[PDB]
């Protein structure tokens, strides 16, 4: 019963709680309830390894940026999420990438670039940019949608696997 | 009734003494008291709240420390609410009621009750905010800022996790149903003669009319060869008249053998019902190895003890916090006047459960100085214990402990303890009973393994299994900590620390599911040393942190847990992520060691600078404190430090040097030799500040210290520079530092 500590980070509104609550309760929340820091646990069987997932749902509002170091430390794997209809959040993804390298003084920290809200028509963030950036960081890139469950379980399990290959 | 007797058995089991005994009683005061306490009990039981009692909230009316108000950023305090594998961080105002905090969270879940896993049907009024991992609830009309646990978290800088769960059933706190011939005649006593089974000069008898440590009249008898049954059959008339005998007056009879005292016994001249004692008496005396020297109880050992014989004439019979603590001065040996004592107890009623908790030990001991068993002082303890489950807890062990090792007062404390048990609820009795089984269980093992003094290392595991298999409770409430439920026993981690005595290192898997961690509970069950000492040093230590708190000072003391469970037996809490200075030096040699270990344990650099700051304070806290208590000169082996840099002394049992401020310590403060340092300066400043704060209560400290010794204290008066002013005392301490600053490792090695 290995325990994988996963952390979901990203700008405000990108859908870190939807992606999580989706994978936890398999249901999509429509209301926006700004998070400070929620935690969720789920016993999952990845590749027959039957592990335990510790998903930490962080904040996006810079009003709580302080507590980032805390979790960025104890964090085993990070799910760097951004919306594909909101450019900013994409740019802000670099901000998280650096603070994580710093706080963990490593360059192999298990990370997964996640493009979300892919079910929305008005995209503004080409997948080529996201793929390249992810390629730059040397981590996987997975487009998702907490609404249509696209790439949801995949994103998380890919992280658990990143944490295993590290 | 039989059932009434089946329940008595149960009680005599927790008490550890039989109150229905008459073997060692020359009257009925005990019996009379057992019935006299029934009213106070029902009275307290009848008025307590089934809800809050069962929940026993830990709060305080004291204001919030400045060093704590600074802690809370904006007008809010983050709280994490847990349920299942889910938890959420909610914003809360220091002035928010627990119930208010719960209404909020519930409305925030207007449509998410499923996530947290809160039964849609399950009402919200049927929920309570319980600290995760422990039986500490946050309930009642009280600002979240006034709950001790919050202050504890803010202070230590820990996060506040509460688990949203169901309230205890008040129904579990059920309570079962159920004049002289002439008062002008000078008093007189007839000494028949002594007597004694075996035997190791000449010996005489000394009879004194006393009122406390105060001797009024005094008579003696003709010296005679200390045979096996010396007789006198002489009348010793005293100058005091029957009517002149003071309430609580004592007939002190001592056997002298430069003459030496060998035996002594006491007899109440004026019984509880204000009646002069009369008749023939055969009192089994006490033997020399103070309050024990005042006890009115006779020696339980009837078989082999010196017995003196007396005869008293008969007659015709038809058919405002650290302030209140100063009141404790009127409750020692110096004052015996019932009235004076009463006024004092009365004045103590104005204390809050939190303060009584701080003096509970001193107060308990103060009962020995009472002429009769039933007193305000005992009733105050009885009531304050029946009124609060946390006080009740410690009142139990304090009494059960005295009963387990002081025959001079076992009888009295027993009558009192039973008075409590008969009204603390059924639930409480059960918990008490489980604890007793364990401390009484591991007690056996300790003697079964200490008598085997490695293969013994296996003997421990074996024996633990015997208990481990249907015999040891599925879980119990840790004695030194009522809030901690130790469940399963992790025999693997259990061992036998090697020392003078043979302490037992036991680990217990927490029995709380909500427990925010897989850590185990560490308790050291030790036999041999009398934990009565430690308890007193810790009890004071805590009264110091409060003395400093009233001055915005946080010297970071770590008064670990310790409770005496019997005679020369008891347990001491184990502080995780903490080792002794000695062990650290043993893992290397250079004056930098200790400082290295720290940084080596501190993750981020910002974390290290913390432990350093904390080290600075804690080290000052213990230096000052240990110096004023006269216990500074110690060994690296008796000093521990937490991975977070919180120094703290342990094992209390007491060239020359004021306190422990070795090179390694000084090093961490950024100094070495004769130089200075910004941190070392900070250290000195704090020291002096803390030191003076204690002097502002020199009185309270002496009254608290002396009270102990009664069950030369002229040293603490010097340590506290009594008489000298601030600017003078300030220099006095600084100088003491320089002493350690020059002794280096002289006293250590
Ligand atoms: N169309 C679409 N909407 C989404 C998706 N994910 C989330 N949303 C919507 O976007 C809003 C914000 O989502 P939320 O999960 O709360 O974002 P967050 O990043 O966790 N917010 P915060 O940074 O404050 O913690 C919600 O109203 C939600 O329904 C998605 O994949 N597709
Ligand atoms: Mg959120």
């Amino acid at each position: 019963m290995t325990e994988y500590k996963l952390v979901v980070v990203g700008a405000v509104g990108v859908g870190k709680s939807a992606l999580t609550i989706q994978l936890i309760q398999n249901h999509f929340v429509d209301e926006y309830d700004p998070t400070i820091e929620d935690s969720y646990r789920k016993q999952v069987v990845i590749d027959g390894e039957t592990c335990l997932l510790d998903i930490l749902d962080t904040a996006g509002q810079e009003e709580y940026s302080a507590m980032r170091d805390q979790y960025m430390r104890t964090g085993e794997g990070f799910l760097c999420v951004f919306a594909i209809n909101n450019t900013k959040s994409f740019e802000d993804i670099h901000q998280y990438r650096e603070q994580i390298k710093r706080v963990k003084d490593s360059d192999d920290v298990p990370m997964v670039l996640v493009g979300n809200k892919c079910d929305l028509a008005a995209r503004t963030v080409e997948s080529r940019q996201a793929q390249d950036l992810a390629r730059s960081y040397g981590i996987p890139y997975i487009e998702t949608s907490a609404k249509t469950r696209q790439g949801v379980e995949d994103a998380f399990y890919t992280l658990v696997r990143e944490i295993r290959q590290h | 009734s039989e059932e009434s007797q089946a329940f008595q058995r149960q009680l005599t089991a927790l008490i550890g003494y039989d109150v229905t005994d008459v073997s060692n009683v020359h009257d009925d005061e005990l019996e009379f008291t057992r019935r006299g306490l029934v009213t106070p009990r029902m009275a307290e039981v009848a008025s307590r709240d089934p809800k809050l009692y069962a929940m026993h909230p830990w709060v305080t009316s004291k204001p919030l420390p400045e060093y704590l108000w600074k802690k809370i950023a904006n007008n809010c305090i983050f709280i994490k609410i847990h349920r299942s594998t889910t938890s959420q961080t909610i914003k809360v105002s220091p002035d928010d009621t627990p119930g208010a905090i719960l209404q909020s969270f519930f409305t925030k879940m207007a449509k998410k009750k499923s996530l947290m896993d809160i039964p849609e049907s399950q009402s919200e009024q049927d929920f309570v905010l319980r600290v995760c991992g422990r039986d500490e609830y946050l309930v009642g009309e009280t600002p979240i800022k006034n709950f001790q646990w919050v202050r504890h978290c803010l202070k230590n800088g820990e996060e506040i996790h509460v688990v949203l769960d169901t309230p205890p059933d008040p129904a579990l706190d059920e309570v079962r149903k159920e004049s002289l011939w002439d008062c002008d005649r000078k008093f007189r006593v007839k000494i028949r003669g002594i007597d004694i089974p075996v035997l190791p000069l000449t010996v005489f008898v000394e009879a004194n009319i006393q009122h406390g440590q105060q001797v009024l009249c005094q008579r003696r008898t003709s010296p005679k060869p200390f045979t096996e049954e010396v007789l006198w059959n002489v009348w010793l008339e005293f100058s005091i008249k029957i009517k002149d005998l003071p309430k609580g007056a004592l007939l002190n009879l001592q056997i002298y053998c430069k003459v030496r005292l060998l035996y002594y016994v006491n007899l109440l001249l004026i019984d509880h019902r204000f009646l002069l004692r009369r008749g023939e008496y055969v009192l089994h005396m006490w033997q020399i190895s103070n309050a024990d020297k005042l006890t009115s109880a006779t020696n339980p050992d009837k078989e082999n003890s010196m017995s003196i014989s007396i005869l008293l004439d008969n007659y015709c019979h038809p058919i405002s916090a650290l302030d209140v603590g100063l009141t404790m001065q009127l409750l020692d040996c110096n004052f015996s006047d019932e009235n004076v004592r009463a006024i004092a107890v009365q004045k103590l009623e104005s204390l809050e459960d939190d303060d009584v908790l701080h003096y509970l030990l001193q107060l308990v001991q103060a009962v020995k100085f009472e002429p009769y068993h039933d007193s305000a002082l005992a009733r105050f303890l009885l009531k304050r214990g029946l009124r609060n489950k946390r006080i009740g807890h410690f009142l139990f062990w304090f009494l059960r402990s005295e009963i387990a090792q002081s025959r001079h007062y076992q009888q009295r404390f027993a009558v009192i303890l039973e008075a409590y048990l008969r009204g603390c609820g059924t639930a409480m009795l059960h918990d008490f009973t489980q604890q007793v089984q364990v401390i009484e269980m591991l007690q056996k093992v300790t003697l079964d393994i200490k008598s085997l003094s490695s293969q013994v290392i296996s003997q421990l595991k074996q024996k633990l299994e015997n208990l481990q298999n249907s015999q040891l409770p599925e879980s119990f409430r840790v004695p030194y900590d009522p809030g901690l439920k130790a469940g399963a026993l992790a025999i693997e981690k259990c061992k036998v620390m090697a020392s003078k005595k043979k302490p037992l290192w036991l680990e217990f898997k927490c029995a709380d599911p909500t427990a925010l961690s897989n850590e185990t509970i560490g308790i050291i069950f030790k036999h041999g040393d009398d934990l009565r000492q430690d308890m007193l040093i810790l009890q004071i230590l805590r009264i110091m942190e409060s003395i400093w708190e009233t001055e915005s000072l946080d010297l970071c003391l770590l008064p670990y847990g310790c409770i005496s469970t019997g005679d020369k037996i008891g347990m001491i809490e184990i502080v995780k992520d903490a080792t002794t200075i000695a062990k650290i030096q043993q893992s290397t040699f250079k004056d930098e060691v200790l400082n290295h270990w720290l940084k080596e344990k501190s993750p981020t650099e910002e974390k290290f600078q913390a432990a350093v700051e904390r080290f600075v304070y804690s080290c000052a806290g213990y230096c000052v404190a240990t110096f004023v208590l006269g216990i500074g000169d110690r060994h690296n082996d008796n000093i521990m430090i937490t991975e977070t840099g919180n120094l703290f002394h342990i094992d209390f049992g007491h060239e020359r040097v004021p306190f422990v401020l070795t090179p390694d310590f000084l090093f961490v403060m950024g100094t070495s030799g004769k130089k200075t340092s910004p941190h070392f300066q900070k250290f000195q400043d704090i020291c002096v500040k803390a030191y003076l704060a204690l002097r502002h209560h020199t009185n309270l400290l002496i009254i608290l210290f002396s009270m102990m010794l009664m069950t030369d204290i002229e040293y603490i008066r010097d340590a506290l520079t009594v008489g000298k002013n601030e600017e003078d005392a300030k220099k006095y301490f600084l100088d003491q530092i320089e002493v350690c600053r020059d002794k280096g490792w002289t006293v250590q090695f």
